[PDB]
Parts: structure tokens; C-alpha cells; sequence
């Protein structure tokens, strides 16, 4: 009910970021939405005296045909002063990833009940573009806490604590976490009882997505088991083991390479010796152990790499320093994406980001196997999430693709 | 006197830590001074400016060209920061279109009263025997940093209610002008234009061109649009500036005119920082510019946009990294046209370029028409299928169909996913000495076939490529090749159909002639038999 003063970093000016072109339907959607928000005092029109701008577009969430307004706050978020409160950086609920099940909710509606600091408002300015530059764009600024801003959950945090206070004391089996406009709820319960408890919590919030963290793991490196090996099979094996030797200490390929001696046809069957079998065995044993000295550093950045395996299959690795993997995984998910690579990639990026939010409490920086222009053209069409991560583009094909397959 | 509606000023500040500009006044001739005195007199009479005293330390220099000229550049530097032309092909066909240019645009809009003191200027007295006459602006100065933004914001503010009340008409605004249009009867249309002029007059904005309109390099006609005639400068000595100008004009003409090629002339401008130099031209460039003058012979027009019809885009491969496109809702009548040039790169293929062109056209179309056009592309459905399914990067094209207009984009070769049975297996290698630049490249096979070729003026990468190439030359229609080179494999896994390197192009030519090629990689120096670094190490 009273605005908490918000400032910027020491010497960072507010965001000026070009608005990208929007399709006619998204423009209309934003017009209707922003008109309704203008009536409700959530946003207000501004004049040329405001130089700052932040991009804006429109999305559609799951099971809903209603347009949602998405603002890209990345620039503002990084330029926004690092937010520390009386919470003092509340420690990430490391039990959240250990939970049987986790449900994600959209609490953004609440953020619009809290007024925004008057001096900071000028930094939230955005532009609704017009087709073919026929009329000047409609510019607004936020009078309240905008969704997508990192300052909004930080500010509303105390209120959120006071609201969730009764529910937390009632059942101390439940882990509650908050990231941006999304609220995560962990439980050990059963899906039906879980959903009834979710309805209970929702109507509990009214008076004021289903995930399974336990069903993931950290993927081991596997080697083939064959009765007969060809020259090609062994060559690939040696390649993969040599690659894995950057990961694990004691991998040794010499007795396997010893089989490849002489110049032979690729399809010729080569019987394994005793030394070679022993070596492959010791290598398997080595690969079964975890990776030596792998730690998470909250100060550093999370890096996510993604490879396209084809046929809807995608692989990914989340790491901080090279060849030390904090998490690795595979995404086969098929919903309506079968004919579109970019949609698949977008959904994959969303899922990986969500996993990362659950585990480390922060989004990683993606490296995408896609040209910049393709991604930048098509990604907003498939994006269902309130947040956005950082990303970059790898234009050189990785040799290591199959070794994760 | 009917009360005029007040125009609310826009609050304006300087940059933080900066103060207002202070600049000494330039000495002027007596005639200039008299002219300035007269002009400023009538301006003060009109209320546009006000006389001030010694209490204002700030001074902005002034000249007389009559017409008063105030130079705000310093004030512009110390003034704060303030917040793409419409394309004719995006305009919708209208039975009536009226143009209104508001006169005294900036002087009809008041200036923030606190900022006025910074606009202060001084007229020098005759023979410098008297204190100069002091003045300040009460309205938006001409040449001030914040004038256009404030003006257009005020204009939009004023225009809002009239537009909401008149859905049957559409009002576009560019800078100082309003372009109104409607499908109504000419009488009703002109009447509503009168009403609009009255509404603008209510706020104290004075308003008065008939087709064809000459606007921003274009020509607008009721049923059609084109570009103002393009003049290509003719001189025996072509300089860098002349090539920049020519490239600009040709790029400008390429929107309406199909088939414009800027590649040679733009290629001539690489790494040139200079103005006057005489640069020759290849026969390619000359024939290109001659063909450009050939395309510019009989002028062509674009049409306007009809929302009820599908938007179609068609692409042709022009050769040498060049692509051209047309956008139309109907056969033989183009909304507009254009071109795309491939990005700077070492290697490339047709499919990637086609994709990039599609993205470009998509973005442009979203800008102009607010939608994605349906594509007609010179590529088979099966080709695109194979390409995107087997490509390591994610890739997508929006809704499209195959049109057969050669040259067709195709996949020139495909590597096998598995080793070939019965095919000879070539283990290849190459190596070079860093200092002497001496190297060797060759292969050994399973059938006993071997080769080692010595090479001068080379490197490791080139000897590896050369090794692979040797394997391709000496082998049958089906072949297995084993390399330790991550560089070569990295090049081939990108699937170029063309390269800057001649060696890579030779390799490509070899791959094209092959029925089946399987390329396999192994780590170097791992003691993998058949892989010989020792033949090339000598
Ligand atoms: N100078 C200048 C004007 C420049 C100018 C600039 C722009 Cl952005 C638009 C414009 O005219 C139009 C204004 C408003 C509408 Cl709804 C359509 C228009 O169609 C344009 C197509 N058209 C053009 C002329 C004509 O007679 N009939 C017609 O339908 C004029």
C-alpha cells in the first residue's frame, strides 16, 4: 500500500531497447489489454520526455486462448540494482528438487495490487508499435509492480510471506518457493490429493503445471555391449572413451586401440582380446563412479548446451566449468511440434530453464544450435513462459553430438 | 472570441551535471542586424518570443541568411535525451486521400516555461555601442533537439478524440503532415476533412497537394505507386563516393525494380577509406551496371495492399550468393520487390541462404503488412525434408509451396550414416612443418593401395584436406574414409556446396560424383592402425 523506493546500479542508465516488429493480431491484443490496464490505473500514457524503452509482445499460455502481455525485462533486470532485503537473499530450498512432486502457479495477478516507486516508473516504459509506421507507437509506463521485473517478487515478498503464513504452519511437509511471477510448491503426496491440496492453496490465496523432480537424475556415460565388434564399432568406442577421458581420470584406450593395429576394412569383425575386455570393463567401472570434485558456485553463471539428436530427440548439459556437469538430460517430448524444429527447441529451452530454476534458483545462459536470425524471427511465437533466459548461438557443429546420444 | 484549447507543455530538463549553453555572439553586418531586429520584432508581436534582461547568463549564437538562423548545437548537446518511413506497398487502396501539412508547426506549440531561459539569444547593436537586444523562445525553436518529438506528441494528443469518433476514416501522421483517407463519397470525405481542419484549428493549428504525391523518394498515384526516377551518374572516373551513391540509388531502385544486382559495385568498395580515387571495373561489373540501366529503361509500378487477398512471396536464386524476391497478392502485379545477398563466410550452401532470405522477407513483411506471406520457393518438398531432418542445427520455414523456376535449390551430396560394405577403406593423413612450410598428404587402404604426395607452401589443415581429396580421386563410386582431422570433418559436416577455398571446392566436386561416401573420424596419435602420421612426418 506504500511504495518502497527503488533505484539503479552505480552508474547504470535506464534501458533503451528497440521494439521489434509485431504481427497485427498481437498488436490488437496488446491494444485491448493495455486499454483495460489503462482503465485500471496499472499503466499510464507518457510523453517524449521519457527516453527509456523496453520491448513487449504477446503470448498464449497452456489451456487458454486468452492473450497474455509479456514484457522483456532482461535489460532492466540487469540494470536494476541488485536486490537485497531484510530477507538477506533467502537460501534456495535445496529440498525442493528432492521433493516427489512440484506444482507451478502464476501469482503475477497479485503484483498489480502494489504501487511502484514514482522515480523508478520512467524505467518501465514500453511501446506498442503500429503496422508500417503509419502512426506513432503508443507508449506507457507502469504505475504498479510490472510482471517480469525482478524487483516485483523482492518487493511483494513480505506480503507473500504474510499470506502463505497460515498454510506453511498447517502442513510442514510442503516446500514453497517463488521465482518471478511463478510460485513453486513441492509435496510428497499423491497426484489426486496433490491437486486437491493445490486447489486448497489457490482458494487460500483467493481469500487474501505438474513436475516430478524425483523422476530426474544425472545421466551416466554408457558404452555398448556387443558379442562381436567391427573395426568401425571399436573406432567409435575409442573416440568416445578418449572424449570421456577429459571427464574421468583413469580412462585408458591403449589395449582397445591395439586391436585396430594394421589397416583393415571398416565392416570387418574384430574379436576382442582378454586385455581389451579387461580394459573395457575397467572403463565401465570408472564411468559408473560420479565425477570428481563437482561443485556448484552461486557466484558463477550456469551454462546450458543443447544438441539436436533428430527425430524429436534433444540432449542437454548444464555446467559451470567445462567437463564438470551439474546436470545432464534428454528431451524426447512430443506435443504438436513434430514438423517444427524451432518449436521443439523453444519448448526444450523452457523445460531446461524450469529445471534450473527448481534446482539452483536461477536461469542458465543457453548456447543454442540455431542461427541467430532463425531463432530471433520465430522464438516468441512458441514461448509460453513469463520469464526469459539469456542465450547465444553456436554456428560450428559439435563433434561430440553422438557421444551424448 | 471563441476560447482556444490550451496546449499543455512537456516538462524538459538538461543532462545531469550540465548547465545551460553560454556562447559569445558573432559580429554581424548592419543590414543583417536590421533584418534580425525586424523579424524578432514581428515575432515578439506574434508572441513567439519574449524580450529578457541581464538576469539571463545563457546565450545562443545567431546568424542572418531575410531569415533568422539560430544555432542550438551546444544547447542540443546539453539538452536531455528524447524518445522508418511508411512503405507505399503497405498502404491500403482508398477512394479518397487528403494531405494536410500544418504551417508554423513548431511555433504553434509552447515550450516548457522553465526551459525557456536556456533558449536565450542576442542581437548585436550597431557598431557595438549599445547592449545587444535580448530574447528567448516561448515556443519550440526550429533546430532544437526536442522540437519534433514534443510536436508530434502534442499532435497525437490532439488527434486522439477525432480519430476515435471517426472509425470510417484512417489518419496517418509522419512528421509535420497528416495523411487522411477513406472509402466514402468524395463529398462526405471532403466534409470530414473540413471537420478535421476545424478540430485542429480549435487547438490553434493552421492547415491548408493533389495526386500524384511526391513523397520521400516515392511517387504515389491513386491506383499505384513507384519510385521517383533514378539517375545513375555517368563519369569516366568512378570514385568511392560515386560508388556509394550509385549503390545507394540501386538499392533504392531494387524495391520496385526486379533484378537489380549490386554485388560487383559493392565488392569494389571493400576496405576503402578514402573519397577521391579512380577505380576500374571488371567486365562482370560493367555488364552488371549495363543490365541495371537496362532494367531502368521501362519503368514499373507497384500496387497497393488488399487485406482480403492472400499475401504471396516468391524467391529466385540469382547466382553467386544473390537472391531476388517479389511480393504480390495477384499475378503480374507486385506489391513490392527486393534482393538478398549472402552473409560473409568461408563456406556455404544454397539451402541456408534461401532460409536466411525467407527470414528477411518474413521480418520485412511483418513490418509492412503486419503478417507473414505465403512463400513460393524453388526447392522440392523432399529436398527441404531431407535437409532439415538431417541438419545439426534447428531450422524452420513458414508456410510455403514448391514452384518450379530453375535453377532449383538442391542437395548436391549426402554422407552415409553407416560404414559401407564392400567399399574400399581409405585411411588418410597429412602433416606439415611449421617453419619450412613443407608437408606430405596421403592414404593407405585395406586393399594395399597407398599414396604419399609431397607438398610445398602448405599447412596442416591444407594437408589434411589434401589427404581426403586424394582419397576421393583415387577411389571408386563408393568409399569409406577415415580421418583424424577435426578441421576437415568440421568443414564437411557443415555441408557446403561452395567454398572460398579451391581445395574444399575440389573436394565438393569429388563428393558430387560419388554414389556413396562414408566419412569416419578417429583421435590422432592413439595408435589406431592404418592411421599413419609417420608417412607425412618425414
Ligand atoms: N505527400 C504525400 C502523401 C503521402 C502519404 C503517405 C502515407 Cl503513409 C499515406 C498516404 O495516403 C493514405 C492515407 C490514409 C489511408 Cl487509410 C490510405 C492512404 O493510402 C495511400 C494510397 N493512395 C495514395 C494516393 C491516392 O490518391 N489514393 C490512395 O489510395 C499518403
Amino acid at each position: 500500500i506504500e511504495t518502497v523506493p527503488v533505484k539503479l546500479k552505480p552508474g547504470m542508465d535506464g534501458p533503451k531497447v528497440k521494439q521489434w516488429p509485431l504481427t497485427e493480431e498481437k498488436i490488437k491484443a496488446l491494444v485491448e489489454i493495455c486499454t483495460e490496464m489503462e482503465k485500471e490505473g496499472k499503466i499510464s500514457k507518457i510523453g517524449p520526455e521519457n527516453p527509456y524503452n523496453t520491448p513487449v509482445f504477446a503470448i498464449k499460455k497452456k489451456d487458454s486462448t486468452k492473450w497474455r502481455k509479456l514484457v522483456d525485462f532482461r535489460e532492466l533486470n540487469k540494470r536494476t540494482q541488485d536486490f537485497w532485503e531484510v530477507q538477506l537473499g533467502i537460501p534456495h530450498p535445496a529440498g525442493l528438487k528432492k521433493k516427489k512432486s512440484v506444482t507451478v502457479l502464476d501469482v503475477g495477478d497479485a503484483y498489480f495490487s502494489v504501487p511502484l516507486d514514482e522515480d523508478f516508473r520512467k524505467y518501465t516504459a514500453f511501446t506498442i508499435p503500429s503496422i508500417n509506421n503509419e502512426t506513432p507507437g503508443i507508449r506507457y509506463q507502469y504505475n504498479v509492480l510490472p510482471q517480469g521485473w525482478k524487483g516485483s517478487p523482492a518487493i511483494f515478498q513480505s506480503s507473500m510471506t504474510k499470506i502463505l503464513e497460515p498454510f506453511k504452519k498447517q502442513n510442514p511437509d510442503i516446500v514453497i518457493y517463488q521465482y518471478m511471477d511463478d510460485l513453486y510448491v513441492g509435496s510428497d503426496l499423491e497426484i489426486g490429493q496433490h491437486r486437491t491440496k493445490i486447489e486448497e492453496l489457490r482458494q487460500h490465496l483467493l481469500r487474501w503445471y505438474e513436475l516430478h523432480p524425483d523422476k530426474w537424475t544425472v545421466q551416466p556415460i554408457v558404452l555398448p555391449e556387443k558379442d562381436s565388434w567391427t573395426v568401425n564399432d571399436i573406432q567409435k568406442l575409442v573416440g568416445k572413451l578418449n572424449w570421456a577421458s577429459q571427464i574421468y581420470p583413469g580412462i585408458k584406450v591403449r589395449q582397445l586401440s591395439k586391436l585396430l593395429r594394421g589397416t583393415k576394412a571398416l565392416t570387418e569383425v574384430i574379436p576382442l582380446t582378454e586385455e581389451a575386455e579387461l580394459e573395457l570393463a575397467e572403463n565401465r567401472e570408472i564411468l559408473k563412479e560420479p565425477v570428481h570434485g563437482v561443485y556448484y558456485d552461486p557466484s558463477k553463471d550456469l551454462i546450458a548446451e543443447i544438441q539436436k539428436q533428430g527425430q524429436g530427440q534433444w540432449t542437454y548439459q548444464i555446467y559451470q566449468e567445462p567437463f564438470k556437469n551439474l546436470k545432464t538430460g534428454k528431451y524426447a517430448r512430443m506435443r504438436g511440434a513434430h514438423t517444427n524444429d524451432v518449436k521443439q527447441l523453444t519448448e526444450a529451452v523452457q523445460k531446461i530453464t524450469t529445471e534450473s530454476i527448481v534446482i539452483w534458483g536461477k536461469t542458465p545462459k543457453f548456447k543454442l544450435p540455431i542461427q541467430k536470425e532463425t531463432w530471433e524471427t520465430w522464438w516468441t511465437e512458441y514461448w509460453q513462459a513469463t520469464w526469459i533466459p539469456e542465450w547465444e548461438f553456436v554456428n560450428t557443429p559439435p563433434l561430440v553430438k553422438l557421444w551424448y546420444q | 472570441m471563441v476560447p482556444i484549447s490550451p496546449i499543455e507543455t512537456v516538462p524538459v530538463k538538461l543532462k545531469p551535471g550540465m548547465d545551460g549553453p553560454k556562447v559569445k555572439q558573432w559580429p554581424l553586418t548592419e543590414e543583417k542586424i536590421k533584418a534580425l531586429v525586424e523579424i524578432c520584432t514581428e515575432m515578439e508581436k506574434e508572441g513567439k518570443i519574449s524580450k529578457i534582461g541581464p538576469e539571463n547568463p545563457y546565450n545562443t549564437p545567431v546568424f542572418a541568411i531575410w531569415r533568422k538562423l539560430v544555432d542550438f548545437r551546444e544547447l542540443n548537446k546539453r539538452t536531455q535525451d528524447f524518445w522508418g518511413i511508411p512503405h507505399p506497398a503497405g498502404l491500403k487502396k482508398n477512394k479518397s486521400v487528403t494531405v494536410l501539412d500544418v504551417g508554423d508547426a513548431y511555433f504553434s506549440v509552447p515550450l516548457d516555461e522553465d526551459f525557456r531561459k536556456y533558449t536565450a539569444f542576442t542581437i548585436p547593436s550597431i557598431n557595438n555601442e549599445t547592449p545587444g537586444i535580448r530574447y528567448q523562445y516561448n515556443v519550440l525553436p526550429q533546430g532544437w533537439k526536442g522540437s519534433p518529438a514534443i510536436f508530434q506528441s502534442s499532435m497525437t494528443k490532439i488527434l486522439e478524440p477525432f480519430a476515435a469518433q471517426n472509425p470510417d476514416i484512417v489518419i496517418c501522421q509522419y512528421m509535420d503532415d497528416l495523411y487522411v483517407g477513406s472509402d466514402l463519397e468524395i463529398g462526405q470525405h471532403r466534409t470530414k476533412i473540413e471537420e478535421l481542419r476545424q478540430h485542429l484549428l480549435r487547438w490553434g493549428l493552421t492547415t491548408p497537394k493533389e495526386p500524384p504525391f511526391l513523397w520521400m523518394g516515392y511517387e504515389l498515384h491513386p491506383d499505384k505507386w513507384t519510385v521517383q526516377p533514378i539517375v545513375l551518374p555517368e563519369k569516366d572516373s568512378w570514385t568511392v563516393n560515386d560508388i556509394q551513391k550509385l549503390v545507394g540509388k540501386l538499392n533504392w531502385a531494387s524495391q520496385i525494380y526486379p533484378g537489380i544486382k549490386v554485388r560487383q559495385l559493392s565488392k569494389l568498395l571493400r576496405g576503402t577509406k578514402a573519397l577521391t580515387e579512380v577505380i576500374p571495373l571488371t567486365e562482370e561489373a560493367e555488364l552488371e551496371l549495363a543490365e541495371n540501366r537496362e532494367i531502368l529503361k521501362e519503368p514499373v509500378h507497384g500496387v497497393y495492399y488488399d487485406p482480403s487477398k492472400d499475401l504471396i512471396a516468391e524467391i529466385q536464386k540469382q547466382g553467386q550468393g544473390q537472391w531476388t524476391y517479389q511480393i504480390y497478392q495477384e499475378p503480374f502485379k507486385n506489391l513490392k520487390t527486393g534482393k538478398y545477398a549472402r552473409m560473409r563466410g568461408a563456406h556455404t550452401n544454397d539451402v541456408k541462404q534461401l532460409t536466411e532470405a525467407v527470414q528477411k522477407i518474413t521480418t520485412e513483411s511483418i513490418v509492412i503488412w503486419g503478417k507473414t506471406p505465403k512463400f513460393k520457393l524453388p526447392i522440392q518438398k523432399e529436398t527441404w525434408e531431407t535437409w532439415w531432418t538431417e541438419y545439426w542445427q534447428a531450422t524452420w520455414i513458414p508456410e510455403w509451396e514448391f514452384v518450379n523456376t530453375p535453377p532449383l535449390v538442391k542437395l548436391w551430396y549426402q554422407l552415409e550414416k553407416e560404414p559401407i560394405v564392400g567399399a574400399e577403406t581409405f585411411y588418410v593423413d597429412g602433416a606439415a612443418n611449421r617453419e619450412t612450410k613443407l608437408g606430405k598428404a596421403g592414404y593407405v587402404t585395406n586393399k594395399g593401395r597407398q599414396k604419399v604426395v609431397p607438398l610445398t607452401n602448405t599447412t596442416n589443415q591444407k594437408t589434411e584436406l589434401q589427404a581426403i581429396y586424394l582419397a576421393l580421386q583415387d577411389s571408386g563410386l563408393e568409399v569409406n574414409i577415415v580421418t583424424d582431422s577435426q578441421y576437415a570433418l568440421g568443414i564437411i559436416q557443415a555441408q557446403p556446396d561452395k567454398s572460398e577455398s579451391e581445395l574444399v571446392n575440389q573436394i565438393i566436386e569429388q563428393l558430387i560424383k560419388k554414389e556413396k561416401v562414408y566419412l569416419a573420424w578417429v583421435p590422432a596419435h592413439k595408435g589406431i592402425g592404418g592411421n599413419e602420421q609417420v608417412d607425412k612426418l618425414v
